[PDB]
């Protein structure tokens, strides 16, 4: 004729946020973005 | 205080992105939910979709308003867009009044993170006429040693970018320098002193230096190859001896803005090298530098280091406290986190790209500088095109001794020309200035038979004419 009783107790969280490791950043640097209509970039020669 | 004209119109205009409806949409047709929402200008995501990897700062300024200005009541106007700085306060606000003893947390500089900033100032920078920059390769086509130069431009908007600026230049200006085949160095106190009388005449024509460049081509064998390829994803971007000279330059040339405490912030000034393509020809890049952490610790601790990716960090003495700088690397099996205990840390991380071009032939805005660009330039003198007063005997000579005004006031619009003119100062100041206005500015006509009536521009054709 009798009880039990019990509470519980949580944590929530703690993050760190780490990224961009160096080999992607590499990568991430040599690409294209495009130009718009009428912009190339051209090509040049010389020293015969 | 006021800032630039191109500044305060980027502020002044939202910049949002309009959506249409969707299948996912259960509101009705006079309304929006969630999925065609104004989208706002400074969100990463739809940046990526459409390859443009960097936020428009413009946007980013908005994007800390919201920040800063809230719904409650605040009652500040702080603004917070200031420089972060890792110098160390020295009354620090606590018992440890002096540096030699004592230093606590709050004025101690955090360790770097060596995190990549998410803004540029300029998003792409522009360029005139391919005639122009062509002469600058020809400067190494003779000597066969690397170049100097200056660019003068202006600004406008960009309606590629959201909310960005284009950057636009005019002319190039190389000051006097020692040319060699490794590399270059000059002396900063000529050139300091040769620029000052650049500005003045930058002024009235409307132009600010705002660029430089610099050669580096390494041609492999004058035949079949144009250059070697020295700067590809596995070498160097940038050489840490070049991001000195970038990081002086633009502490030199602060960009005005009401936002900042301090009133100025976020400097405008780019940095395009000659370097080639990977596979065949002589295609340039530029970046420019990262204000966040690289722009306040080149005035106490960048060091030269042998490898052209990575830079020494030097020691302490007595007022020169650094914090560690850390970066992620892959070690022999794994990723891992932060390893850096250790000096030569990369540089190119802290650059931030852009994007180049030229516009197209058919049609533009205006150009304002095509007169030939095959006038010699001033202090070309590695070259054979540092010519006295014969030159212009043969460039101009007020064409046939009695020359059209169509076919004249074509050739008088050149930067190193008029340069060149008032470097003698024969006319008048007064003079001068509306001849350089005529030049550069729309519906000359009525204004260039007011210079041709003048005495001084018959004085000038008269002391021509009697010397070689
Ligand atoms: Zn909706
Ligand atoms: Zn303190």
């Amino acid at each position: 004729q009798i009880f039990v009783k019990t509470l519980t107790g949580k944590t929530i969280t703690l993050e760190v946020e780490s990224s961009d490791t160096i080999d992607n950043v590499k990568s991430k640097i040599q690409d294209k973005e495009g130009i718009p209509p009428d912009q190339q970039r051209l090509i040049f020669a010389g020293k015969q | 205080i006021k800032e630039l004209a191109v500044d305060e119109e980027l502020e002044k205009e939202d910049g949002l992105i309009p959506r249409q409806k969707s299948k996912l949409c259960k509101h009705g047709d006079r309304g929006m939910c969630e999925y065609c929402s104004p989208l706002p200008p400074w969100d990463k995501e739809y940046h990526e979709k459409n390859k443009i990897k960097h936020i428009s700062f413009h946007s980013y300024l908005k994007k800390l308003n919201e920040n800063a200005n809230k719904k409650e009541n605040g009652s500040s106007y702080i603004s917070p867009l200031s420089e972060p700085d890792f110098r160390i306060n020295k009354r620090c606000h606590n018992g440890h009044e002096p540096w030699p003893r004592g230093i606590c947390s709050k004025c101690q500089p955090s360790a770097i993170t060596l995190q990549q900033q998410e803004f540029r100032m300029v998003d792409h920078v522009e360029f005139q006429k391919s005639e122009i920059i062509n002469e600058f390769i020809q400067a190494w086509r003779y000597t066969g040693m690397q170049r100097f130069g200056y660019m003068y431009g202006s600004y406008s908007k960009y309606d590629n970018t959201p909310l960005g600026i284009k950057a636009v230049v005019e002319a190039i200006y190389e000051p006097p320098q020692h040319d060699e085949q490794d590399g270059l160095t000059m002396d900063v106190e000529q050139v300091k002193n040769e620029m000052l009388q650049i500005d003045r005449q930058a002024q009235e024509m409307g132009l600010s230096r705002i660029g430089l460049i610099f050669t580096d081509l390494s041609d492999a064998g004058a035949g079949d190859g144009s250059v070697f390829c020295k700067r590809h994803k596995d070498s160097f971007f940038l050489s840490s001896l070049e991001v000195i000279m970038a990081a002086r330059h633009q502490t030199r040339h602060p960009n005005v803005s009401k936002y900042s405490e301090q009133g100025f912030f976020s400097s405008k000034f780019v940095t395009c090298v000659i370097s080639g393509n990977l596979e065949g020809e002589i295609d340039i890049s530029s970046y420019q530098v990262s204000t966040e952490a690289e722009a306040l610790v080149t005035a106490d601790m960048i060091s030269g280091s042998t490898f052209p990716s990575m830079a020494y960090i030097n020691d302490t003495t007595d007022e020169r406290y650094v914090p560690e700088i850390f970066y992620m690397k892959s070690n022999e099996y794994g990723i891992t986190v932060k390893e850096n205990a250790k000096p030569a840390f990369p540089v190119d991380y802290l650059l931030v790209t852009l994007t180049h071009g030229f516009p197209n032939t058919d049609t533009e805005t205006n150009s304002k500088f095509v007169s030939s660009t095959g006038f010699p330039w001033s202090n070309r003198q590695a070259m054979g095109q540092s010519q006295d007063y014969q030159e212009l005997k043969k460039y101009l000579f007020n064409v046939a001794s009695s020359g059209d005004f169509n076919l004249l006031h074509e050739k008088i619009s050149n930067f190193h020309l008029l340069l060149y003119i008032n470097s003698l100062q024969i006319l008048s100041p007064d003079e001068w200035k509306l001849l350089i206005e005529s030049a550069v500015k729309n519906e000359w006509e009525e204004s260039l038979l007011k210079l041709v009536s003048s005495a001084g521009w018959q004085t000038l054709v008269m002391i021509l004419q009697e010397s070689g």
